[PDB]
């Protein structure tokens, strides 16, 4: 990263790659997989009991 | 007002936007600062040669 | 006279941070992004 010689400032591909780990790590949103996951089963259970 | 809310937020954003906007006014105030303390230096060697 | 210590695995680690939190906070201040990427 930073300004080439021949004057082109480029970000770097491996922050790029770094920023994009950041976000497979954290905008991956596993933790949002737990809570879509805790949907179904609400919604589920909601429904089941309209089942019944 | 429950609609406020939404509008209260919009307000909070706003406060976010007027504080960033203040931030940067303490910026231009050193700014003008320093900048005023030379233009005073400049002025007081023209009078320095002046006398 | 002396030559202190000037530890450039702190100096490269800063360097690692500042280009690894350059392109993070997109919130809505960004000036301060902009300041970091001046920095």
């Amino acid at each position: 990263g930073g300004e080439l010689s021949s004057g082109d400032k480029v970000n770097g591909l491996e922050p790029q790659v770094k920023t994009k780990y950041d976000l497979m790590e954290k905008s991956n949103m596993r933790k949002s997989i737990k809570e879509l996951d805790e949907k179904i089963k609400e919604k589920r259970q909601r429904i089941e009991q309209l089942k019944k | 007002v429950s609609s406020q809310r939404a509008l209260q937020t919009a307000l909070e954003a706003l406060s976010l936007s007027f504080s960033d906007i203040g931030i940067r006014m303490v910026d231009a105030e050193s700014a003008l600062n320093h900048l005023d303390f030379m233009w005073l230096s400049v002025l007081n060697q023209i009078t320095e040669s002046q006398i | 006279l002396s030559y202190p210590d000037i530890n450039f695995k702190i100096f490269s680690q800063g360097v690692k941070n500042i280009s690894h939190l350059a392109q993070f906070k997109t919130t809505g201040v960004e000036v301060l992004q902009e300041k970091a990427l001046r920095v």
